[PDB]
């Protein structure tokens, strides 16, 4: 998962 | 602090709690970006993507900032103003993030960047208007960008979103001042  | 900069505090806080009760995957399932085209349809994914947080700093940075930048402009703009740079930079930094990485990211801080822009260089390029970032916090804003860029923050960073975020912010502002 990327942030935002 | 005005009802706009409010219900998003609150929504993020509720979809927060909702994070840490039934796990991350299952809340992704429903809010993410469509990652899937049955799920194409379910409008509320190209928005729900900001109210998602996956870390304690991620929540706690992004609502310090969308509280102060959020609320002046609320104040200074009104709600409406609010409203609408949140849903250009949510469905803008959104749809580049999927682009470059796919749909499996969330954060209010493509909004939050979007704000910094605006509010900075609307207070550059229109300062009667009431709405400025700063000096010292332009800097800090500033150390935000180049965190991010150079991925210091030691998440891993939605690096589409964080651009996108920051370019609607400043077409707004452009468009805004020129009046």
């Amino acid at each position: 998962v990327r942030m935002a | 602090a005005g009802p706009v900069t409010w219900v998003m505090m609150i929504a993020c806080v509720v979809v927060f709690i909702a994070m840490q009760i039934l796990g991350d995957q299952e809340v992704m399932l429903w809010l993410a970006w469509p990652f899937d085209p049955t799920l194409k349809f379910e409008f509320w994914r190209y928005f729900t993507h900001a109210l998602m947080h996956f870390s304690l700093m991620h929540i706690l940075f992004n609502l310090l900032w969308w509280w102060y930048l959020g609320g002046a402009v609320e104040k200074r703009l009104g709600s409406g103003k609010l409203i609408v740079i949140t849903l250009i930079s949510a469905l803008l930094s959104g749809y580049v993030q999927q682009k470059f990485s796919g749909p499996w990211f969330g954060g209010l801080s493509g909004v939050v960047y979007a704000l910094m822009g605006y509010v900075w260089l609307r207070g550059e390029r229109d300062p009667q208007s009431g709405i400025y970032l700063q000096r010292g916090l332009i800097i800090f804003a500033l150390i935000w960008i180049v965190a991010g860029w150079f991925d210091l923050f030691g998440m891993s960073m939605a690096n589409g979103a964080h651009i996108a975020g920051l370019a609607v912010g400043l077409a707004m502002a452009f468009v805004d001042s020129l009046n």
